[PDB]
């Protein structure tokens, strides 16, 4: 049994967003479907529920008239819609089921991959990269910087994907002007500085923007 | 400011046994059934305990719950360090007609073998100083537990504007990383003898230094 649900969100304050989760099963109605958030290093919260064989429904009072879920039987989907979209409404939703056959149905042993969602003022910007130019015990470590860029995410490969081993790509950190700042560095031998190529290759997909950098020695 | 109450951290030696209470009213616990939930760091959460005291399948029976009157318990007996994580109770409330989370428990295992942070700082590189621009870069990696303070200096000076640090996230490994940025005007970079990013990690610190020279 497995939820999928839909791709990253990124709104502005005051708009509205619309998550999907598409379950596994040959219908609905054998579960019950419940939706739960996460704020970065916080708690779990439940903000709504639905039980499609009793076409019922059940709202945290904190979101009332904020939110709706829906469910479409025909293609197995659940949906969650939120309304007036506040910075803190910023977190990962998850959408869970529970097989049937409210506190009665509602449980969560089944969880979807999760779907992050921005609420922000700012306004989408590719990433500017630089090389973070090469050293402990015949190793050296070079990596890439990426700067300011809104919204996550951005991947980093190397080498088009050939060079894994030794790489560190660390999570983005979300700065005081709102935008985001990421760097990935690998350890090489350092006397392979004297003829592997390095190139990292930046990927933001919120902006269609791909960077190859080179980073060389000094 | 969770409708069920938790203790916001827990901690034991391996082997032995911890508890974890989570506290309600009639409307939720009293009247209905508890379940609780396994997060690791970055993970998706993982029911281990519903109906008050059945275990899922698949679930160690070394993780145990038990509900009395309006709060609940969660168990683990023979504590391994493969159980430290965060653990939430839920429940549904009758009088909001919703399901509702207690706010979590952290799981400390204590008397594990730390791991001192690897540090690496890089400087400016030439082509942001070009563009008017100057960030370092310092990047922690390895240590264990996850928890760790960054400071910066200027020479011998403390750094208290233009940095901004990640919280601590979980390797493949099991251990942390982080990393710390200090943005700077080209003018500051030069002007100084030197730079250097200090991680403290558990009473002990790993200081890396850069200049512009």
């Amino acid at each position: 049994v497995q939820l999928v649900q839909s791709g990253a969100e990124v709104n502005k304050p005051g708009s509205s967003v619309k998550v999907s989760c598409q379950a596994s099963g040959a219908t609905l109605n054998s579960h019950a479907f419940s939706w739960v958030r996460q704020a970065p290093g916080q708690g779990l919260e439940w903000m709504a529920g639905i039980i499609p064989i009793f076409g019922s429904s059940h709202y945290a009072q904190k979101f009332r008239g904020r939110v709706t879920i829906s469910a479409d039987e025909s293609t197995r989907t659940v949906y969650l819609h939120l309304r007036g979209l506040r910075s803190d409404d910023t977190a990962v939703y998850y959408c869970a089921s529970n097989s049937i056959a409210g506190g009665y149905y509602y449980d969560m042993d089944v969880w979807g991959q999760g779907t992050t969602v921005t609420v922000s003022s700012a306004s989408t910007k590719g990433p500017s990269v630089f090389p973070l130019a090469p050293t402990s015990g015949g190793t050296a470590a070079l990596g890439c910087l990426v700067k300011d860029y809104f919204p996550e995410p951005v991947t980093v490969s190397w080498n088009s994907g050939a060079l894994t081993s030794g790489v560190h790509t660390f999570p983005a950190v979300l700065q005081s002007s709102g935008l985001y700042s990421l760097s990935s560095v690998v350890t090489v031998p350092s006397s392979s500085l004297g003829t592997q190529t390095y190139i990292c290759n930046v990927n933001h997909k919120p902006s269609n923007t791909k960077v190859d950098k080179r980073v060389e020695p000094k | 400011q969770s409708i069920l109450t938790q203790p916001p951290s827990v901690s034991a030696a391996p082997g032995q046994k911890v508890t974890i209470s989570c506290s309600g009213s009639s409307s939720n616990i009293g009247n209905n059934d508890v379940s609780w939930y396994q997060q690791f760091p970055g993970t998706v959460p993982k029911l281990v305990i519903y109906e008050n005291n059945e275990r899922p399948s698949g679930i160690p029976d070394r993780f145990s719950g038990s509900k009395s009157g309006t709060s609940a318990t969660l168990g683990i007996t023979g504590l391994q360090t493969g159980d430290e994580a965060d653990y939430y109770c839920g429940t549904w409330d009758s009088s909001l007609s919703a399901v509702v989370f207690g706010g979590g428990s952290k799981v400390t295992v204590l008397g594990q073998p730390k791991a001192a942070p690897s540090v690496t700082l890089f400087p400016p590189s030439s082509e942001e100083l070009q563009a008017n621009k100057a960030t370092l870069v310092c990047l922690i990696s390895d240590f264990y537990p996850g928890a760790v303070t960054v400071a910066w200096k200027a020479d011998s000076s403390p750094v208290k504007a233009g940095v901004e640090t990640t919280t601590p996230s979980k390797q493949s490994n099991n251990k942390y990383a982080a990393s710390s940025y200090l943005s700077l005007t080209p003018e500051q970079w030069k002007s100084h003898r030197s730079y250097s990013c200090q991680v403290t990690h558990e009473g002990s610190t790993v200081e890396k230094t850069v200049a512009p020279t």
